[PDB]
Order: C-alpha cells, then structure tokens, then sequence
C-alpha cells in the first residue's frame, strides 16, 4: 500500500458564480462570489466590499441563489453541489461570533437519470414556493419549499423536451410558471409550462412556443413591468410575452458570443451583458405607458459600454459599481459612468482581484539562486493570458506578466537567462484574404521577430477553405528574460500548425542548449492530426536559429529530455530519437502499445505514459538492446490529464473527474503477471482539474528547516487557478493522521451537513469510491483553527505507533505542535 | 478453415504403425484394444456415450499421425478421454482415470504409464491437442441414428428393435477405422441397413416416401449401395472373428 | 494448410504489448510479420498442470471455430512459443488463440468517459449484439458472461461479442444442473440470484437490456456489490418477485429465503421516461423478471426499435478526437 498527503497552497481563485442579495441582515446589501468549494460573503460600502466571512464546503458549488420566504427577515442561501448535495444555509452573528447554519440538507441525486449536456440549472420561484432543478435529461426536479421539508426531499416531472438550453421561472403568473429554450431536430424553441405542486405535474404554459435563433443561450426572466422573458442568441435578442414579440439584432454583437447576464433596473428597465471578447453592454427595455394605465415593452436598444475582463458572472452593486467575476482572468470591480471618457469608454476599472487563471503548464525556477525556488505559471487565456511569478513570503506574492493572448507551455533556459513560452492568439479572416488579429499581443510586441518557412507540408495540394470572419490559432514560441520578463522573440508557426510540447536541453554530444518544439498539423478536416515538426532552435545573441527539423507522422503531444536523447510521443507511439553529430535526429526505438500518448514523465532509464482512455503504463529503455519494454501498466480505464513520477515505485495521476489516484508495481515477483499489472493503491476526489505536475517546493530552505514528517515535493495546478501540493509518508504517520481525520470528522460541523467522507470519495458518473491512501492535508490543517474544547475532544484515547514507544498518548498540545509542522511545508 | 479427418482404407496400409514394422492384425488388435480400453474405463466412470467416442475418435486420428510402437495405446487412451471429458462437458480427474485404468489394466499393461501414469498422460495432452489440429467438435452416428428414427412412422416395436440392434452396431463400429472412413450421417445409415436387412424390415414403408426403395437417399445424398456394404461387412467381420454373434 | 493449429511459431507476430491479463494467462496485441494484419494473442498457460489445458479456453476453441458471424469474435489460428525439440515431457511451452484486433472495449470506452451514442448509434449497437446474439442462441449455446467488457468496438462502428470461456450448450428438451452464478453481478439475470441452476438463453438477454439502459444513461443500472442487493435494486425498478408476474417463482430456491424490502411495483416505463418509446418498449420486455416472458434475441431483431435499421450505415458513436485532448476554456 501507498500512503501520501495532499495540501492546498493557494485557494481556488477563479469566480464560478456571484450574487447580490440581504444575507447577512436584512439590512446590508452582500456580494455572495462563489470559487470551487469555497464561498466569500463581502458587504457592499461605497468604496469597495468589506469581507465579513468565507466558508469552504465539502463539494464543488454548482447552484448558488439567495431566496426571502414570506416569514423571513433576510434572505436565505441554496447550494447545490456537483455531487448533488443540497443544502439551504442562513447566516447567524452573535456580537463577534459569526457561524452559518444549515437548516434543510439532502442529497437529490436520482438512480437513474442521464446528465445534461448544459449542465445542472438551478431556478428559484419569484414566490419562493419551490425550487427548481434540472439535473437530468428530460426530468424536471421540484423541491418545493414548505416549513416542514427539512430533508429537501423531492419529486421529478416528466419533460417532453429532452435538450434544454436554460430555463428560468417567470414574473408575473397565476401559477408557478416557466420558460426555457429548448433543442429538437427543428432547431430551438422557446416553450412554457405552469408547475402544480398539487398535481405534481406540468400543466399548459401561458403562452405558445415560438421558433428561436439556432444559438439562443441564455433566457432572462423580465421583471413585473414588463413581464415575459428575453432570449440571448449569437446575433439576435427577442422579446417574448404571449401575443408581444420584439426582435434586435445589431451587428456588434455578432461580432462575440454572449455569455453573461444581469439586472441593472430592478423594474428591468436595463440588463447588462457580457461577450467572450470582454465587451460589457448595456441592454435597454425602452417603456411606453398606453392611455389605459398599462405598461407595455416599446423597444429594445443595445449600447456599447466598454471593456471588462472575460466574466464568467456578471453583478451590478449600486451607483455606478459593478463586479466582474473572471474564470479565465483577473476579477474586477469596474465603475460605469454617465458621461464616457475620452476614448469614448464609459468604463473605468477600480480594483483588481488576482485570478491565476487556468494554469495551462508550469515551472519551478530558483531566479534569485535562492536555494528556495519560485513557481512562473502560464496562466489566463486570450486577453487575459499572463505569466505569472511566485514565490513565498503569511502571503503568497505574485506578480503579473500580461500578455494579451493564450500561453500553453512554459520552460526555463538558464544558460540564456529567458524563458521560452509556447502560445496561440485569435486572428479572424479578413478581406484580404490573410487574417487580422483583434489587439496587439506578446508574439507581435517581441523586439526581434521570425516566421516559419519550412517546406515540409508546403506540397499540400489539400484543400482548406476560408470563409470571412472564422477564427484561426496562431501559434509562436516567445523568449522572455527571466528579469525584466519583456518579450525578446517571438517565432510564428506554420499556418495551421499548433505548438504542443516544448523543451530546453542539450543533446548528445553537442553542447549548445536549444529550444524543442513539437508540433502538430491541425486541419478542420481531420480527426486526429496525421503530420507534424520536432524543431530545434538555438536562441543565441538575441537571435533563434533554426538549427533541424524532424517530420513526423502524428501529433508531438509531450516531449522529454532522456539521457541526452530526445523522448517525444506521436499520437499512438513513443519514440526515442538520437541527436547525431550532424545536428539531426536519429529514430532509436519505438514503443506503440498506447490508444494516445498525451503526457511523458522520467527517472533514470523508466518512463511514465500517460493516455487518453488507458491511464497510466510504466516503460523502461533497456539500454544492453536498445529498445524499450512494457515494465507495468494500469488496466483500469481512466481518462488523464496529468501524470507524475512520485518514487521508483509510486506514480501520480489525475483523471478528468477531478480525481486524483497513484499506482504502484505489485512488487511481488511469483509471477511475471503481478509484475506487469499497477494496482492503484491511492485514491482521491481533488475537486480540481489538474493540467501540470511538477517537482519542486516554493518553501524558503536555509538548510535550517527542520526535516519534515512528509518526504518529497510535487506541485499542481489547476483550471481554477487552486495550486496543491502532494507529499509522501511513513505507513506509522499516516495511520496517525487517518485516525485523526475519523477524530476531526466528528468534531467538525460541516456547511451543508456534508460527510467528509463522501467529499472525498472517487466519483465518476459510472462509479464511486472511498478514499484511500491520501491524507486530506487541508483537514489536518483546520485542528489548529477549532476550539479548544473540541482540541481535546479529538486527542481523547489517541495513540501512536512504530515510534520510539510502541504505545503513546496524545495530547492537544502534541497534536498542535504536529499540524504547525506539516503547516510549513508550503 | 477446416481439417480433413477421412481417408480411404487403402490408405491405411502406409499408417506410421504400419510402416515401422506392425503388420496389419496387430494394428488392428492394438484399435480394439485402445478404444475398448477407453469405452471401459469410461463407462466405470460413468461417463456419457458422446464422451466415450469422442476420445475413441482422438484416439483413432492419433495414430494416423504416430506409430503404436512410440507411444503406449494405454496411456494415449486415457489421454483421449481425459481430454474428451473437457470437450463434451463430462470433466474428469486425471487422477481419477488412473485409478480407473489401473482397476482393469494388469501389471504388464499398466507399466506403459511408466513410473508417474498421471505425469506421462497430462504431458500428452500437448501431443494430442497438436496432432488433432484444435478440431475438437465431432459428430457422432448416435444422433444421426436418432435424428433419422425420429422420421420413421410405423409399429414402434420393429422400429425401437432397429434402432437398438442399429445403436449396439455403432458401439462396436468405434473399435474399427470405419470412424476415419467415413462422415458418422452414413454410418448412422449403414447400421440401420445392416440392421433392416438381419430384422427382415423394409424401412422404406415407414418413411414419407414409402415407394422410394432407396430410403436411405433422404436422409444422407450421395451414398451408393456400394458404402452401405462395405460398412456392414467390416461390421460383421468383427463378429465373426470374434466368438459374439450379431445381437437380434 | 490453413487448418493444421498448434504448429505455427508465435515467432511468426511481432508483440506490440499486454493490452489485457486473463486468468489462465496474459493478453497480448500483435502485429503478423507476413501480412501486417494487427492480431491480440490470448496466452494459454498449461504449465499449471493442475488440470491441463484450461477447460476455459477448450470452451472458447470449441465454440468459435463453429460461430460465424460479424458479429462474433473470430479466432484466427492457435500458434505455439518455440518447444522444447524432441522432449515433449520438458515441454512447458505455452500456446496463444489468435483473434482479430478490435480498436476499443466499451467497458473502458464507457468508464473513460470518452464515448457518446445517439438513438442511431444506439440502434446500430444493439441490432449488431442481438444478431450475434441470435446467431449463436439458434445454434443453442449461451453466452452466460454478458458484461460491457466482453463487447468489442472497432471506430467503425462494428460491435464483435468476446469472452466464450463461460458458454456452454442448451437443451430445451434435456436441463441438467449449470453453475449457479454465471453473469457478474451487475447483468445477472435475476433467476440466477435465486439460483435457477437451469437457466434459459433469456439470461443472456437480461444483461444486453441492462447494457441498452446503460448506453442511454452512459451509466450501469444495477450497480450493487451483493447478491441480495442486486435483488433489490432490479425490484425496485423491474418490481418485485412475485407469483402473479412469475408463476414459478416459488419453485427457485432461494425465492423465500431472499427477499426485497417490499414488495415494489413495477416503474420502468416512469424511470425511463427520458427514454424514446420504440426504445423503452424493448427494455421493459427485456427485463422482465420471469424468464419466459422475457423477450428472445429473434424478438428483439422484429421490434419497432431494431427492425428497420440498415446495418450498411453502421453509425459510428463519438469517439475519442484530438479536441477531446484540449479542454474548452
Ligand atoms: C483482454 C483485454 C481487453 C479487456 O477489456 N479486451 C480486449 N480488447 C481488445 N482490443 C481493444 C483494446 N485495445 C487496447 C489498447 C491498449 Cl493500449 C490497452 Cl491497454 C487495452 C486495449 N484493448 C481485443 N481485441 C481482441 N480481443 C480478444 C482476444 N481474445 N478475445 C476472446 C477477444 C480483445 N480483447
């Protein structure tokens, strides 16, 4: 068995969703902002936000709505979470004491069901009388919200309509009603029910379907002035209410799709909108008042405000203050102003909130020679593409290299004291037949500049047509000094060639220390891409020379330095290649046994594959033959997303369930097939996507650190920005610490009552789990934050093991000396 | 795709038996005994008819590939029948086959099993599957037998005596080569012939086409009177060799 | 010739890897160095010499070599590593079962994640396995190890039924005592829970329904890890074991002993509304607790679902692509 411990170093810092209601008083005006797992309740001054409380949950927060039932005094929260726990919260504060109670909690999870494709939507009534949820591909879930349904529990409606886009409840109804765009073979619609909490089922809608734009996205549900609903689309916005139709479709938001929506008016005069570009808009509902006292809708007119981040949510606060929550980059609160600047804006950005973004690949790097290291992410994506500098310092201090499009790959060459920096930017097709790209970026602000031109696939003679405003990646390597962190060079690829994997190393015999590349021909055509480049380059005096060029029949997915050879993977093979002393490549061997090879890690003579579907398999090179062998592989299917090589013996992987495993050679040799199977050992639900695993601390070492419980040092990031750390124990310190997670889990109230446990356990749609081999770090961590009551509730007939005494008690203030230590490994 | 598993009886005169000096009786003798060997220790164990002749019928292919002389009949028997008990579904211990041979095996015969009769049989096995090529399904005339009876409409007495004396007929036939002569649907045929002509019936009149006298010529096209005949007399020279008389 | 196994060196495949571990033996993809023809070698290991040649394979030889159908998995050859010369008793060498080589299995194309069926796919899918499944239960032998990993897809779209090491012959006429538990527990029909022990080819169908609800909800149906527990989830849904469903419940013998919670009522049809109705139709006939109504493969090959669906368009499901290795900011 395989025991291991895992620690968050940075928190979640990409905004999943925010709201604005009266949660903590009825009085006060929250921003409630939503990171994976995490929720943060601010109160709304007229400066900024005062933070008042965070709290993490045991779940990824999916639904998040706050609701008044006549009765309350302030609003109460609804969570659901992606395991389908739900749970409706109210903040209590007594003087200093502030606590969050759950008062209703049940899991809504049905046995049978199949997900759907948009996800899980959550809808609340304007009436508050019932919760609506659709978890499930033609099924309409009904928590109705009655005093005595403490237990959440709930009934399903049959649903005609399969495929749903979004669905909202209406203002303005006799009857609980809603609106949703749905998709048939017909194309869209926009359709109507009324919801019976008497007969539990759907009856006739209020008003009559209608034909929708084949891209409507969102549905917005008008307030009651004007009642109905509006439908978002790529080129158009309508209008809906039983006999009223309206219908805009300016030409500048074809232009980028719209993502975002929020009230600004709550009559709904104005709603704001946000596209992928990170235009805000401002989307008016002009009135006109009939002689017999009736309101009815006029027009609609859509104005351009200004520039935002990407926003994932959008909220409006008061006066001119509105807070742009950012997935892809930095968050914001941004202030609208009547009279615009004058560059014609009338958005001007107050307040920036760090977001390391997706942390596509990663680095650690000691720039300073400090023995301490410090971590240069490739973060963002598009305008918010940057790297971004870590290092320790009780903070983490980060600074920001803005780039303006997306980084993939990162890798240090010390020898040339830069870093090269795989990316990709947006260029449209313009009428001149070439692309144009929508603002200045790193790959075209670099001081010395260079274009592929490789004959390898010029013969082409495959035709690839272009239409007038499609998007096309454009791909470079950029040099970037280590210091100053200002773009050197940037060398554009092939049209239609993607970079994928980068490294620096020497080869062989020649002691120059290149840039490689691997490439791939990506053409709209093809499913898997069927040419590609291994490029190496030379970065010297303020120049990159192109010193060879390798074809190669596939995607060069990952490449790794092995011994002085280069090891790639082209899509199903693993190829070993040696570097001549005619500065080419030499093929070497060959292994094949894999669906996609996506990810490549080494120690020594073995290697680590990473596949698509097949997990993981452990390779060595056996140099006496010079070839490879199958040493040991995973036969359970996983789909990957990252891959590490802990020990000789031990191997790390991520799944795209936001599941971490390890596996381990079954170490018993009677039979060559024990040898040849890796039994996962190490089981975990993160809760986090991981993209990059890489070796390395970010902890000051003076040679003074007192040598910790946990050995080793593995680094990950993620899609939400959340950075972790996993590490390895002793059989006796893990033992210790799972039985004292079993002491903490009784003693630690849960938001939402969600057993830990379950929060952990391995959980794909098709299976689930109970964690194994891994220490939840961050459960450890939280004994030195609970009372002291409650320290010693949980130490109570603790007892160690394999130590200097066989059998010794624990006290809370071992206990505290303990979690202080591992608390400084990060 | 698949192996041919017939030749013609002048064929046997090259056997690999033959040639290294065995002459004819005695490589007859050494079939009787082999298969009789096999039908015996079977039937103490209880095991199914199919079962019987399937490993009489590896065992007959067997020594179309090998000579009596390099391996001992005894053990390739129980061989054949262990394996054959796998293939029909009728699984046996090797362990128990022994016991069983040596029960009806006397000290001279059972010293061809050598100083380990389980290890020399279960090493065998690898032989036989080769040699028998993997084509381990076979047909046997007893459910030709009964496939044909079925169809025969008439006194029910005179048909169940055709079919017995006809069954006892291919008991006896698994002694012989007639099972590498010819597809077990003819020898079905031959035995019910042989069995009409010694009851005095004339199976035509229960068939459905009573004025059809070569009844046979439904059952299985393109046999001549010529097989049919042949078959029987290889039938009933074994009982006149023998002291046994044809059963009636 | 062709038909002469068990000669034929293993030398004669370049071994690409172990895709797969077998009980008896390793599982092992192969390129043939005459033709290029990609192969998957099913080592035999007789070295045991416990009972020999595992009755498992004899089985899987058996059967194959007298199925023909496209989609039933066809056994190549039977090749041998080099033997020892002259010394068959020092012999331990071991043997391989050639089969044809198959892109995917469904069970890791499933657990991936990495696979999406539309109706049409489905259609093609299930028509595919029944008319296999057809096949060989008019030539009279049963599967009896219908599981998601024993179906084999290739990107084609063509679905091949794998793993014969449990099959054996069925005769209406003669029933004689079978293994009691046969199909793991996830598709095992429930008349093998209370332990028939002379089962139908109706067994077989249960599991292809549970795989036709599970490619609708991309996740299995009757997940339990206990024979009691399976009972209760298949009543749940199929309702419960009773004598006015299935007359000759009260002859199975565990029938008193095992027993649900209560006796549920039958929801299928509420479960699986999602499910279009040419479809649901052939699930609930397909689980249907009592062997006898239990639908046949031919039944299912004449359903409104199946029937008119050409095999020529073979519609392949959404496979891996190389997006699917980028993830959508
Ligand atoms: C036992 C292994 C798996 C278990 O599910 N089953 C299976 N998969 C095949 N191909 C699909 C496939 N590609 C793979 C590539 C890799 Cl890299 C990996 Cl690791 C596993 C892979 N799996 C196949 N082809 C013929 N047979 C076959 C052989 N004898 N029989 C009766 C059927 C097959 N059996």
């Amino acid at each position: 068995m395989s025991y291991n411990y895992v620690v968050t170093a940075q928190k979640p810092t990409a905004v999943n969703g925010c709201v604005t209601g009266h949660f903590t008083s009825a009085e006060d005006l929250n921003l409630l902002i939503a990171k994976n797992t995490r929720l943060e309740i601010y109160v709304v001054t007229a400066e900024g936000l005062r933070p008042v409380k965070e709290v993490g949950m045991y779940g990824k927060i999916a639904v998040m709505e706050l609701f008044r039932p006549k009765g309350e005094s302030k609003d109460l929260l609804f969570i659901l979470t992606a395991k389908y726990n739900a749970c409706i919260l109210e903040y209590k504060q007594s003087g200093e004491s502030i606590d969050i109670i759950t008062r209703a909690h049940g899991n809504v999870q049905d046995r049978i069901g199949r997900p759907s494709e948009t996800g899980i939507i959550g809808i609340i009534d304007p009436e508050c009388r019932m919760i609506g949820l659709r978890l499930y591909d033609g099924l309409f879930k009904v928590i109705p919200l009655d005093r005595d349904n403490k237990e959440l529990k709930a009934f399903n409606i049959r649903l005609e309509e399969l495929h749903v886009i979004d669905v909202k409840f209406l203002y303005g109804c006799q009857a609980p009603t809603i609106c949703f765009v749905y998709q048939d073979p017909q194309g869209r619609h926009v359709k109507t029910y009324e919801v019976s909490l008497r007969e539990k089922e759907f009856n006739k809608g209020p008003w009559k379907q209608e034909n929708v734009e084949a891209e409507a996205s969102m549905v917005i549900a008008v307030p009651e002035p004007f009642g109905g609903a509006i439908i978002i689309g790529q080129e158009s916005i309508t209008y809906h209410n039983g006999d009223k139709y309206l219908a805009i479709a300016p030409p500048i938001i074809k232009q980028s799709t719209i993502v975002c929506h929020n009230r600004v008016d709550p009559n709904g005069s104005r709603y704001l909108l946000g596209d992928m570009e990170g235009r805000l808009f401002m989307l008016l509902l002009e009135k006109e008042e009939q002689m017999d006292g009736t309101v009815t809708l006029k027009d609609l007119r859509v104005e351009l405000l200004g520039e935002t981040s990407i926003a994932e949510c959008l909220t409006y606060l008061d006066n001119g203050v509105v807070f742009v929550g950012s997935r892809l980059g930095d968050s914001q609160l941004v202030k609208l102003n009547v009279d615009s600047n004058e560059q014609g804006s009338y958005v001007v950005a107050m307040e920036t909130f760090t977001n390391l973004g997706p942390i596509v690949d990663m680095c650690v790097v000691d720039l300073e020679r400090q023995g301490q290291g410090q971590l240069v992410t490739c973060s963002g994506a598009f305008k918010e593409g940057s790297l971004r500098i870590i290092r320790n310092g009780q903070k983490l201090h980060i600074r920001t290299v803005p780039l303006y499009e997306s980084p993939r790959k990162i890798c240090y060459q010390e020898v040339s004291q830069c870093f090269g920096v795989l990316s990709s930017r947006i260029e449209v097709q313009d009428t001149s037949g070439g692309t144009t790209a929508l603002r200045p970026s790193a790959s075209t602000q670099a001081l010395s500049s260079s274009v592929s031109s490789s004959k390898l696939f010029s013969s082409s003679t495959a035709p690839h047509e272009t239409s007038f405003g499609e998007e096309v990646e454009v791909h470079n390597l950029l040099i970037i000094d280590q210091h100053t962190f200002e773009v050197l060079h940037a060398h554009q690829f092939l049209q239609n060639e993607y970079a994928l994997s980068l490294v620096s190393c020497k080869l062989g015999k020649d002691p120059n220390t290149y840039f490689i590349v691997g490439t791939a021909m990506v053409y709209p055509e093809e499913a898997e891409p069927k040419q590609g480049r291994i490029v190496v380059f030379q970065y010297s005096d303020g120049k990159l020379q192109t010193v060879a060029e390798k074809e190669v029949k596939g995607a060069v997915y990952s490449m790794v330095e092995f011994n002085g050879k280069l090891l790639a993977s082209i899509n199903s093979t693993v190829r070993l290649y040696e570097w001549t002393t005619e500065k080419e490549l030499r093929t070497e061997c060959n292994h094949y046994n894999n669906i996609m090879a996506l990810y490549l890690k080494t120690k020594g003579d073995f290697i680590l594959v990473g596949d698509l579907m097949r997990s993981v398999l452990l390779l060595a090179y056996k140099p006496m033959e010079g070839n490879f062998e199958e040493i040991a592989r995973d036969f359970n299917p996983n789909w990957m997303s990252a891959v590490e090589i802990l020990d000789d013996d031990n191997f790390l992987g991520a799944e795209n369930a936001f599941n971490l495993f390890v596996c381990q050679k079954d170490s018993a040799a009677t039979t060559d097939e024990e040898r040849q199977h890796l039994q996962e050992v190490g089981l975990f639900h993160l809760g986090e996507f991981v993209n990059v695993f890489c070796h390395g601390s970010l902890v000051m070492q003076n040679l003074g650190e007192t040598s910790t419980p946990t050995q080793g040092s593995v680094l990950f990031g993620t899609v939400n920005g959340m950075i972790g750390l996993v590490t390895s124990l002793s059989e006796s310190w893990y033992n210790l610490l799972l039985d004292m997670q079993n002491r903490l889990n009784k003693v630690i109230k849960s938001v939402g009552k969600i057993e830990h446990s379950f929060w952990r356990s391995f959980h794909t749609e098709r299976k689930t789990e109970p964690a194994t081999g891994f220490i939840d770090g961050d459960l450890i961590e939280s004994f030195l934050d609970i009372s002291r009551p409650k320290m010693q509730e949980v130490v109570a007939n603790l007892q160690y093991d394999d130590g200097s005494g066989m059998k010794r008690e624990a006290t809370a203030d071992d206990l505290i000396k303990v979690v202080e230590e591992l608390t400084r490994i990060h | 795709t698949k192996p041919c598993w017939y030749w013609d009886k002048k064929d046997l005169a090259h056997t690999p038996s033959q040639l290294e000096g065995l002459d004819p009786a005695t490589e007859a003798r050494y079939r009787r005994e082999g298969a009789r060997f096999i039908f015996d220790v079977g039937t103490r164990l209880g095991l199914h008819y199919d079962t019987l002749a399937t490993g009489i019928i590896y065992f007959h292919r067997f020594y179309m590939f090998h000579s009596f002389k390099q391996f001992p009949r005894y053990v390739t028997g129980a061989c054949c029948l262990f394996l054959a008990g796998k293939v029909e579904e009728t699984p046996k211990k090797c362990k128990d086959i022994i016991k069983t041979a040596r029960s009806l095996l006397n000290d001279v015969q059972f010293g061809q099993f050598g100083d380990d009769p389980k290890e020399e049989v279960m090493v065998l096995e690898r032989i036989l599957l080769q040699t028998i090529k993997f084509d381990l399904q076979v047909e046997h005339p007893y459910q030709f037998l009964l496939k044909y009876a079925k169809q025969l409409k008439g006194d029910k007495n005179k048909i169940q005596k055709l079919v017995q004396m006809a069954w006892t007929f291919v008991n006896d036939s698994l002694c012989t080569t007639l099972s590498l002569q010819w597809e077990p649907e003819i020898i079905a045929v031959a035995v019910m012939y042989l069995a009409g002509r010694l009851c005095k019936f004339e199976i035509q009149e229960w068939t459905s086409k009573p004025m059809y006298r070569r009844w046979w010529e439904q059952f299985v096209q393109d046999v001549p009177v010529d097989v049919l005949e042949d078959i029987c007399h290889q039938i009933l020279d074994l009982y006149s060799q023998g002291k046994q008389q044809m059963p009636h | 010739t062709e038909s002469d196994w068990g000669k034929r060196c293993v030398d004669k495949f370049d071994i690409i890897g172990i895709i797969g571990e077998g009980t008896y033996g390793q599982v092992y993809k192969a390129k043939d160095k005459d033709t290029g023809e990609l192969v998957a070698l099913k080592k035999v290991r007789l070295d045991n010499e416990k009972e020999g040649f595992p009755i498992t394979a004899i089985r899987e030889i058996k059967i194959l070599r007298q199925l023909i159908h496209r989609s039933v998995v066809n056994m190549k050859e039977i090749v041998t590593d080099k033997q020892d010369a002259l010394d068959f008793k020092k012999d331990k060498g071991a043997f391989y079962l050639v089969f044809e080589y198959m892109d995917h299995d469904l069970m890791g194309l499933l657990e991936s994640g990495l696979v999406h069926f539309s109706e049409d796919h489905i259609k093609s899918f299930m028509k595919q396995l029944m008319e296999g499944l057809e096949y060989c239960h008019k030539k009279n032998f049963l599967h009896r190890d219908i599981k998601c990993s024993n179906i084999l897809l290739n990107n084609s779209g063509q679905i091949k039924l794998a793993d014969f090491g449990l099959a054996r012959l069925y005769n209406s006429e003669e029933s004689r005592p079978y293994t009691n538990k046969v199909i793991t527990l996830w598709y095992r029909p429930p008349e093998l829970l209370l332990g028939e022990e002379r089962y139908t080819p109706a067994i077989d169908v249960w599991s292809c329904g549970c795989i036709l609800g599970e490619l609708f909800t991309k996740k299995p149906i009757f997940q339990a890890n206990l024979e009691l527990a399976q009972l209760e989830l298949i009543s749940r849904l199929c309702g419960s074991p009773c004598p006015a469903v299935w007359p000759d419940v009260i002859r199975l013998p565990y029938f008193n002993t095992m027993k649900p919670k209560k006796q549920y009522r039958r929801r299928l049809r509420e479960e699986f509304s999602f499910i279009p109705s040419a479809a649901l139709d052939l699930l609930d006939h397909m689980l249907t607790l009592d062997p006898s109504k239990r639908c046949t493969a031919e039944q299912t090959l004449q359903s409104d679902f199946l029937k008119d669906v050409e095999l020529s368009k073979m519609a392949p499901p959404d496979l891996p692509h190389w997006q699917d290795c980028h993830e959508l900011w």
